């Protein structure tokens, strides 16, 4: 006598429109932050020798 | 060169080694692959992307 049957929700996708992607790790629905440090620059090579 | 010295009379000479100097096969070396320090760009115009 008319049950009403509730929609299953979605879990909105992962891999989305804002999607900060790293392949091992999760990515990340948000905003994120990166870093342009100069301790690294070190243990690479062939990008500054004598720089 | 010399090959032994005792005075400027007696002395022995010897040739100097063979040292071809020239490019390399292919033309290895002339130019920077494998770099992101000197990266050479094949980029369109208008739509600039590397």
């Amino acid at each position: 006598m008319e049950v009403y049957v509730p929609p299953p929700r979605v879990m909105a996708p992962t891999e989305g429109r804002n999607s900060i992607s790293y392949n091992p790790i999760a990515p990340l629905q948000d905003t994120t932050h990166i870093y342009i440090i100069d301790n690294k620059t070190s243990d690479i090579e062939n990008l500054n020798i004598h720089k | 060169h010399f090959a032994d010295f005792v005075d400027d009379r007696r002395a022995t000479a010897a040739g100097n080694r063979p040292n071809y100097i020239g490019f390399r096969d292919n033309f290895i070396g002339m130019m920077y692959y494998n770099s992101g320090s000197n990266t050479g760009s094949f980029s369109s115009q208008t739509q600039q992307l590397n």
